[PDB]
Order: structure tokens, then C-alpha cells, then sequence
């Protein structure tokens, strides 16, 4: 199928910055894949990025009032749609399904590859620490880096690439905002 | 918890 | 910056298909199902704990539409430009044998929002148990979006997600299967 296709995409976006100590408002008209018009909290008015938005601007801006009604949302529609469900979102907390396993067993007499799987946990937020024998691995290891699982959960995976000797001890901890104290898991020989 | 409020689009044709 | 809500829609031509949801930080919060009329919630919890009327909602979708219009003779009728997916299939947590898990289908970086997603279990169709998520936007203003298929890692089975965009030449399969 090739008969063209238009799309209009509109963005209403609440910036947080400390809690609520400091809200950003932003309207962003799209079109395509391009913004034209858009409304920023901190301009006052609208701005048309590309021409394909000027009317409207210069329409809108010439209602001071309304032009005006808009910096409130930062307080009616931002501030307030914030805690109407902070109580699900800004503190959800999902603790983080960590496992350390190996990719191939057979290969501890040279080069092999500990991963460290932390799978589920909540807040995007964490930080994976790998411990050669309670010693920073500083180098030598690989990251997926932050996965979205799409579900309102993440998962990553940490990988210790190091040669395997029996009575090294590797950890790996996991330092996540849902857990009192680190979280551990540790694998040797 | 509560009620989520919604921005209004409005059109307007030149 | 903390964090960031968006209230997010948009509306497509000819197709006739929009969309109304609510983006918390990335994750889905809602959505209003335009044919059922009634709003959508991603996690039950939330549901129980606020609400937002449908209906409203249906009201913008449709002035969308309208605005989309105008928008679109404004400019000498210009498409859009096609932006093929980028498929990658991970597995929800780690694999073992006998142990219940789920494949996610994780299409990334497109527009327009259109695509057709398929599961193959050794070549063939599945449908059941397996779930998607509505277009979720960008920062580049593109879509993202997620399929689920919920399986039983078995050594014997290997699984296929067919995704299929117009920005595609020919359909598009990432596989997979125990040992990688
Ligand atoms: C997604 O939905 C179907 C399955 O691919 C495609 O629609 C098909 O059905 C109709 C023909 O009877 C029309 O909608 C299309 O002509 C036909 N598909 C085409 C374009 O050949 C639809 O196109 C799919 N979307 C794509 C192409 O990714
Ligand atoms: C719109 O685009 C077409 C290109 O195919 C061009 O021929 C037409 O003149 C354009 N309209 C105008 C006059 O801007």
C-alpha cells in the first residue's frame, strides 16, 4: 500500500524538576514527523517552529487571556494530575530479581563471561557493581544498559568478562531504591 | 488517587 | 529534571485511526479504546485508584481529525515519510528450561504508526495468551511498542516475531530460541 499518509500528533508534556518545586508545561503540534507550533511554560506564548504553524500562533497569542489561562496549567493540569496518582507511579517500587550465572561452563581454564541479570525491578534508576574478590571491577565489563520492558518495569544485564580461577570470589551488587540494604549475589570456581 | 484532568484541542481554520 | 507526564494523541489519514494516552515516564498509565468508547488501564491497580472519563477524550481524537485537515492543505498535501521499525526480541527474564517466562517483541523507532505483528512458533501463527501495547511516543516524535507472547522455554521450539511496516520492503522476522 502506498497512498500517502498524514498524521497530526499532539504533545501535552509536564516537566517535574524537585517534586513539584519547579513544573514545565509544553504543547507541541505535530505535524508528521515535524513540531510547528508549541506552547512553552516558561514563553508565556506560542511559537511556530516551522512555518506551518504561524497562523495559529499569531492567532492564539492575540488571546492574552487565554494566552494566559495556559501558564495555569502548570498548576491545573501539571501540579494536579501529579498527585492524582503519585501514589502508583512516583512511588512504585518493584524490587530487582537479581541472578549471576556464566555463559559457558566448560571454559574455566581460560577467558569466560559472568553475567549478572537483574530482572523486574521498578524504578529505572540503578547500579551494578561487579566485585572481583570484594575489589571494583572497574573495566573490562559490558552492559545492556537500561532495558524497558514496556510492562512498567526494567531489566539489564551486567557482564564480568574474566578470566575464571578457583578461589576468586566475583559478586555482583545491586544498589536499587526499592531495597534497605544492597543487594548481593556472589559466584567462585 | 482522584481524577486526571485532559488539555482541550482547539482548531482553528485561516 | 525528575520526571514528565504527557498527554498524548494523535490522528492518522486516510486510515482514520488516533489515539488518546497518558505517558508517565516513559510506561503507559492509560488509554482510551476509541471503539469500546472506555478507557484503558494498564496495570488494574491504577484503575482502582483514579480515573478519567473516556469520553472527553473521544472529543479531542475528533478535533484532531479536523485540525489534521487544515493542517494538511497548509502544507500542499505532504505524506509523511516512512521510518522502519527496528526489531529486537528479548526474552522477559532468564530463560530455563520448564519455566514459565515471556517473549517480548520490542518494535522501536517508526512511523507512521502502522504495523502489523505476528508470532510464529516453529513458522506458524499463534494467537492466544499474547498481548501488545498501544503506539507509545518518542522524544523524536516516532513510536515504540511492545508484543508479548508468554511461552514455555522448551529445547525442541523455536519462536519468530514477524513484523510487518510499510517502511518494510518485504516482512521483517527476529528469532528466536533456547541457545541462542
Ligand atoms: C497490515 O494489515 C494487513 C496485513 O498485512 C494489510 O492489509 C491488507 O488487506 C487489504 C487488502 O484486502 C488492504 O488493507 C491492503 O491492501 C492489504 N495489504 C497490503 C498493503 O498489501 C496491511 O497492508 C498491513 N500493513 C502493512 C502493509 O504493513
Ligand atoms: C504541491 O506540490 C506539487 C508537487 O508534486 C506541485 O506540483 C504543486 O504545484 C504544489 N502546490 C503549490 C503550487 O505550492
Amino acid at each position: 500500500d502506498t497512498r500517502p499518509r498524514f498524521l497530526q500528533q499532539d504533545k501535552y508534556e509536564c516537566h517535574f524538576f524537585n517534586g513539584t518545586e519547579r513544573v514545565r508545561f509544553l504543547h507541541r503540534d505535530i505535524y508528521n514527523q515535524e513540531e510547528d507550533l508549541r506552547f512553552d511554560s516558561d514563553v508565556g506564548e506560542y511559537r511556530a517552529v516551522t512555518e506551518l504553524g504561524r497562523p495559529d500562533a499569531e492567532y492564539w497569542n492575540s488571546q492574552k487571556d487565554f494566552l494566559e489561562d495556559r501558564r495555569a496549567a502548570v498548576d491545573t493540569y501539571c501540579r494536579h494530575n501529579y498527585g492524582v496518582g503519585e501514589s502508583f507511579t512516583v512511588q512504585r517500587r518493584v524490587e530487582p530479581k537479581v541472578t549471576v550465572y556464566p555463559a559457558r561452563t566448560q571454559t574455566l581454564q581460560h577467558h569466560n563471561l559472568l553475567v549478572c541479570s537483574v530482572n523486574g525491578f521498578y524504578p529505572g534508576s540503578i547500579e551494578v557493581r561487579w566485585f572481583r574478590n570484594s575489589q571494583e571491577e572497574k573495566a573490562g565489563v559490558v552492559s545492556t544498559g537500561l532495558i524497558q520492558n514496556g510492562d512498567w518495569t526494567f531489566q539489564t544485564l551486567v557482564m564480568l568478562e574474566t578470566v575464571p580461577r578457583s578461589g576468586e570470589v566475583y559478586t555482583c551488587q545491586v544498589e536499587h531504591p526499592s531495597v534497605t540494604s544492597p543487594l548481593t549475589v556472589e559466584w567462585r570456581a | 488517587g482522584g481524577v486526571y484532568h485532559f488539555v482541550k484541542k482547539h482548531v482553528h481554520e485561516s | 529534571e525528575e520526571h514528565v507526564i504527557i498527554q498524548a494523541e494523535f490522528y492518522l489519514n486516510p486510515d482514520q485511526s488516533g489515539e488518546f494516552m497518558f505517558d508517565f515516564d516513559g510506561d503507559e498509565i492509560f488509554h482510551v479504546d476509541m471503539a469500546k468508547k472506555e478507557t484503558v488501564w494498564r496495570l488494574e491497580e491504577f484503575g482502582r485508584f483514579a480515573s478519567f472519563e473516556a469520553q472527553g477524550a473521544l472529543a479531542n481524537i475528533a478535533v484532531d481529525k479536523a485540525n489534521l485537515e487544515i493542517m494538511t492543505k497548509r502544507s500542499n498535501y505532504t505524506p509523511i515519510t516512512n521510518v522502519p521499525p527496528e526489531v529486537t526480541v528479548l526474552t522477559n527474564s532468564p530463560v530455563e528450561l520448564r519455566e514459565p517466562n515471556v517473549l517480548i517483541c520490542f518494535i522501536d523507532k517508526f512511523t507512521p504508526p502502522v504495523v502489523n505483528v505476528t508470532w510464529l512458533r516453529n513458522g506458524k501463527p499463534v494467537t492466544t495468551g499474547v498481548s501488545e501495547t498501544v503506539f507509545l511516543p518518542r522524544e523524536d516524535h516516532l513510536f515504540r511498542k511492545f508484543h508479548y507472547l508468554p511461552f514455555l522455554p522448551s529445547t525442541e521450539d523455536v519462536y519468530d516475531c514477524r513484523v510487518e511496516h510499510w517502511g518494510l520492503d518485504e516482512p521483517l522476522l527476529k528469532h528466536w530460541e533456547f541457545d541462542a
